[PDB]
């Protein structure tokens, strides 16, 4: 889910929302995905 | 303002002012001009009552409720749109726009011919009596009591009845008094801080609230998560 | 090392609020409503305490550990490179 | 606050005032005066017991309490969600949201026609005579024996019955008491210093305590290990 | 603190103030009021009697002790997890968490319906006599003896018995030694000062001692070597 | 300290004040009192008496000896290891570590429940009859004499018998003294300078100086060659 | 070489809290509540004692030890480089 | 004597500050969109 930009408010703390609006979720930018998909893209021209 | 406005009969003020021997010669008549004076030079816009009267303009002119004090908005009647300030030199007056307002006397001098528009204005609040009626708060009753005290000494200094110490204390005293008189009805309440807070914390900036009525001006700003 | 400490009086903090929703409030709007003309500020107003209660500014529990930090890893480079010279093994040689 | 509010009458602060034989002439009925105009010009929230109230709005209106002084909050009894307050300025009038509260008198101007609400506030504690009950802590007796003992001798300086060397000495002892009574109310305990703590140390930032009773604030913010 | 606070009776005062012959229409009644206003202007930790009862919560509400001055923690009985601070609003009130408390008087407010919890709290030292007893500390005793020799000479003062000499210098000795015995009661011993290095000195910051009854905070933080 | 303290009685002191005619009505008794104020005021360590006591702790609690003033340390007896401080809030007091002690009056409050402790303390040092002894340091004699004769003073010159010059005298003099006398006893001998280098120059750093009685704190550090 | 040390007066740490929990919680927050109106300093307020006891900030032990130990770390690089000129063996080379 | 004194006053709002701060934040947040997608401004020229 985080590779295709869903982040999971339980994973990163314990929470005492449902509701998509950041003023109690949290945006979530996709820092991790352009490292994987070098990787992928080298595997491609092996 | 944090404590609420409980209302109390101008007399109170008076149980306050004779427990001075010098201050016993003081009236209901006297405490109603220096109260109305009080009242005026602090300017707390949260001692008046708001009210709402739709008036009808015939043209270009509407007459203004008897009771009022001050305008909060003028607004429309059939779309809600708020009217802001007359700035023509010209107004009604033709040769050979947005819509506007302007107030001198019991009259509203408007930009729209014939229209009903809604005022949402403030008044002195009464009593049975047609009498002004006053907060109960001991702040505000303390600095309304010291200003009557000095409004009374500087007459009596005047007259060589009063000691410069004695009316350099007072006009000190009040002189603090009126500043946290001030305080204590300007700073906002917990619920005023949140309305201040959702106003100031905006990504994208609401810049367009006096067409409501400032409806949606303390709102909370919402962005979706993407 | 810990951070500096801001040493912060709470005499200014209006009626009716607790320091905690009064904090609250100021971490989000950056703006922190207070109170010159409250009751424990008569006396510096008055002239019967000393103005500087009014005053002064926020002082600050600020211990300088950061430049004793530089020093000791200004002189671990010191030593490692002359450890480095006795052996003839050079940083450069090293790599 | 880091000491216990233990409440005890009105007379206590008498034994005090009464060891001067200057304020050999004060009563209950000055003690209570001057007592109310102490309590407010303060403004210690610790002061004033907290009651919860369910009330509920007819057409945008409602019956407050009659023991009110300060409203904590006002929320919602079906969803708990607060209100926060009322800036429309034509707000439950019709042309041809978020909710919100506003309180002026013993009348709540809500923005809700026909709910109930639940309102937290503060009241005056009360004896078993309807009478004011004081802290029992010899710092706020000390100010409040100082507070009357200020206002009882500003009438003697008037009179020219009391020396300004006097009245200068009380005005600047009075002047020391009142802030130490104000940090002796305010700087918190220990237990309140670890709910500011937890607020205060967020990685990440809760900013919507309001819409609870700020039940939520001072709880710690946890983080996951990975 | 670095001296241990012997007891002696309120009596041992009043040697001291009666080798003044213009203190000597002074009490032991007027002893134990101006002892009591001294405690608790000062505000010194180390002058209370630290005690822990186990009180049960009926339904978030309990009664607390009659000797009670200052909480220094609450909490549970069962788990030793500690409470913190109530900050909700509408806290015990239904609708149609990290466990709290809350004091006004002799009654705690919780945030737990029926459990039963330890309260570590501070008191007052007695007597045989229902009454306080005093640190023999000899610069606790002097500035109390200069405390009230200052109340004394503020009357007299007042009644035009006193020079303003003579007051001043009162005045002046009494803030020197309010100073001195602050720092006489504040300033750790060298035992106090071990645990202030080990809480100081953290190389992996220990930051929940408040879960623990402050149990672990001047432990000693230990490092494997590797 | 640089010189040794030799012990002298106290009406050494009464030869010195007697010398001057307006302290001609002091006695022993009000020697004996100030001189335990003056004592108690300066804090120097070097006036008291260095004891050590072993004592048992029957349940978390022991009894300390009479003549106690302030803990040097005290450590347990079996394994020589300190106790530093309870910050514990819940001590002896179970639910349903490094030790510790806290003193307040004639107990002490361990964390250990059935143990023998050492106490390193410091007494007053006593005569023949049970009366303070003093040093005969002819500064400490001089600046104990200024103190006797500017308490003395103080109330004659409330009484008005002692000019505002005559005090301000006495006040400077008592003054400058009293920094010379705290000075005389603070400030290292030779040979405390030695100990205080070789804490103080220290190429591995040595941090445990608690554990032991501070017995290694002075030690030399030495390096070996390579 | 130590640090700067700090000399820090505690007349303003607040009613009922020790110096170790009031320090413990100034870790954590960075801020220190104090109190400017306790009855330890009421003389500086009310003009009976010198207004420095409520001002003039805290001092520092500074020793300039790092001045002194630079120094002698340049006075090291010399004497190892004019031994190097004397033998006619350079660092360029020794490498 | 500060009416023949005290110089001409200004109003200045200094909102040329703000105004450089939004340019700032326009380029990282151009930056970071560019990161995110692979495509760099290297890589757009």
């Amino acid at each position: 889910d985080l590779l295709n930009g869903r982040l999971h408010m339980s994973d990163l703390e314990l929470v005492l929302i449902k509701a998509a609006y950041i003023p109690d979720r949290l945006q979530h930018y996709p820092i991790m995905n352009s490292k994987l998909n070098v990787l992928r893209g080298e595997e491609s021209k092996r | 303002m944090v404590n609420n406005i409980n209302w109390v009969k101008l007399p109170v003020i008076l149980d306050r002012l004779l427990r001075h021997p010098l201050l016993t010669d003081l009236n209901l008549e006297t405490a109603i001009q220096y109260t109305l004076d009080f009242i005026s030079a602090m300017g707390l816009p949260n001692v008046y009552v708001d009210k709402i009267e739709t008036i009808d303009i015939k043209e270009y002119r509407g007459e203004l409720p008897c009771d009022l004090i001050s305008i909060n908005q003028v607004r429309l009647h059939k779309n809600g749109i708020a009217l802001r300030a007359m700035t023509d030199n010209f107004n009604a007056y033709p040769t050979h726009g947005e819509p506007s307002f302007k107030t001198q006397g019991r009259v509203i001098f408007t930009s729209i011919k014939h229209e009903k528009v809604d005022i949402s204005y403030k008044a002195i609040m009464l009593d049975d009596e047609g009498l002004p009626l006053i907060p109960d708060n001991p702040i505000f009753l303390k600095t309304l009591e010291l200003y009557i005290k000095k409004e009374w000494f500087t007459i009596l200094f005047d007259m060589g009845k009063i000691s410069p110490a004695v009316l350099n204390n007072t006009q000190q005293e009040y002189a603090f008094k009126a500043g946290q008189c001030n305080n204590e009805f300007v700073i906002p309440s917990v619920s005023e801080m949140e309305a201040i807070t959702n106003m100031w914390n905006q990504l994208i900036p609401r810049v367009t609230e006096f067409r409501r009525g400032f409806k949606n001006l303390g709102d909370k700003e919402y962005i979706r998560v993407h | 090392n810990w951070g500096s400490i801001l040493e912060l009086d709470l005499s200014k903090v209006p009626k009716g609020w607790d320091v905690g929703k009064w904090m609250y409030y100021a971490r989000v709007n950056h703006i922190a409503v207070i109170d010159s003309f409250k009751e424990g500020t008569i006396g510096a107003s008055t002239g019967k305490l000393a103005g500087a209660l009014n005053n002064a500014g926020k002082g600050m529990i600020e211990t300088n550990i950061g430049n004793y930090i530089q020093q000791q890893i200004n002189l671990l480079e010191f030593i490692k490179m002359e450890m480095a010279d006795v052996a003839g093994i050079s940083k450069q040689r090293e790599g």
